[PDB]
């Protein structure tokens, strides 16, 4: 019987997954599968994303061995970040 | 389960 | 969509486990030793071996405090989220 934090972080595999998989490379993200991750799977925490130049920031912010995708370890560091800022509201 | 040991841009408002 | 997804569902369970354990004793922001050990031990038992060293917890919590305080923040409970979440997930592929 996994406890919630350990089904928590299957799910924060299972996310990454899912939205890595759907195009090019598939167990990074790529910038456009970034920007649905966030629309669709964020959209109670995260302000839509609209503009490419926000998808084109937060990738770089994002993306530091600089090969342009988001990696499975980048990805964790985002979801660091983000339930961080959330953390506060809280 | 196998295991591993140890040893190793804008926020909504919401209510 | 409208519903609460997988992903915003499991952060808040981050902050609800942290906020659970780091609530006990002292500072209710932060997990002293004792508190992240039960952490671990109750919650990650089948992610990490079970804790019973004072040793072990000491080097964990030394590898985890970057604030150099001595106890976790929820900062440095993500840090830690984050790393053992990356080793099951280099398990899996
Ligand atoms: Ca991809
Ligand atoms: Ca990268
Ligand atoms: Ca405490
Ligand atoms: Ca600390």
């Amino acid at each position: 019987h996994m406890s919630e934090l350990e089904k928590a972080m299957v799910a924060l595999i299972d996310v990454f997954h899912q939205y890595s998989g759907r195009e090019g490379d598939k167990h990074k993200l790529k910038k456009s599968e970034l920007k649905e991750l966030i629309n669709n799977e964020l959209s109670h925490f995260l302000e839509e994303i609209k503009e490419q130049e926000v998808v084109d920031k937060v990738m770089e912010t994002l993306d530091n061995d600089g090969d342009g995708e988001c990696d499975f370890q980048e990805f964790m560091a985002f979801v660091a970040m983000v339930t961080t800022a959330c953390h506060e509201f809280f | 389960g196998a295991m591993a040991a140890t040893y190793s841009r804008r926020v909504r408002k919401l209510p």
